[PDB]
């Protein structure tokens, strides 16, 4: 039996609308520790994983370490009949054949019981190692998602070039050429504002603006986005999910 | 060129029944 209570529950809307549009099925693995999806979308040059703390919830209940596969297109659905002050518990049987989301208003006057089909998944799961970087980008979440969607318009990829005092995206199209060039912030006050980055060595990468445009999706997560890189392997972009998790989205480069 | 992110990380297949 599995049982998970959050009284934050726009959190769970939000991890749908970032997921639903990249990938349409996915694998929920339900452990004691917590929630845990991974998944590549069809093209296979992307991939997502994401993680939900055991202890972020507000109750959180697992006997058997369970994988439900779920259409994410059906999930979320389901889930923007809740309100963003819905308190969102979700529930699964020993042996169901569908997940439970109840959603309870503030007023205990209006409560949703939803049932979801799960559905026969044939999965292609990843072996992330965990390396190091040559490079870490902090920036606003806001930031890079104008960024992605303004060069975006210029041409089909951007070239990403790390720098030890900042960083610059540049893209190329029919038109011409853009190069967005962002300075390590001098005079740092509040964290989620300011552009920090740190290095090892200088990086310079090629990717498909397509992609990135679906990960900026998750955006409303946090104010922050983190970009990881290393030469010549995919890039890894991070939305923390405040004090509970992480959502991690990797990006097979261009050459 | 596009790579896949098969070309770096290794694949095993797994199999989900609902």
């Amino acid at each position: 039996m599995f049982e998970a209570r959050l009284v934050q529950g726009s959190i769970l809307k939000k991890v749908l609308e970032a997921l639903k549009d990249l990938i349409n099925e996915a694998c929920w693995d339900i452990s004691s520790s917590g929630v845990n999806l991974q998944s590549m979308d069809s093209s296979h040059v992307s991939l997502v994983q994401l993680t939900l703390r055991s202890e972020g919830f507000d109750t959180y209940r697992c006997d058997r370490n369970l994988a439900m596969g779920v259409n994410l297109t059906s999930m979320s659905k389901i889930l923007k009949c809740a309100g963003n002050e819905d308190i969102i518990t979700l529930r699964a049987e020993d042996n169901a054949d569908t997940l439970a989301l109840v959603f309870e208003a503030p007023n205990q006057e209006k409560v949703s019981d939803y049932e979801m089909k799960l559905m026969d998944l044939d999965v292609e799961q990843l072996g992330i190692p965990e390396q190091e970087y040559s490079c870490v980008v902090k920036m606003p979440s806001g930031e890079f998602a104008r960024i992605c969607r303004d060069l975006s318009h210029i041409g089909d990829a951007v070239v990403i070039s790390c720098a030890k005092d900042g960083v610059k995206f540049s893209a190329s199209g029919e038109l011409g050429n853009g190069n967005i060039k962002l300075s390590q912030t001098s005079n740092v006050d509040k964290e989620e504002e300011a552009v920090t980055i740190e290095m090892n060595e200088p990086v310079q990468l090629t990717f498909a603006l397509r992609y990135l445009n679906f990960f900026t999706k998750a955006t409303p997560l946090s104010s922050t986005v983190t970009l990881i890189m290393s030469a010549d392997v995919p890039l890894v972009v991070e939305y923390k999910i405040a004090d509970m998790g992480h959502l991690k989205y990797y990006l097979a480069p261009k050459i | 060129r596009q790579t896949s992110m098969t070309d770096f990380y290794h694949s095993k297949r797994r199999l989900i029944f609902s």
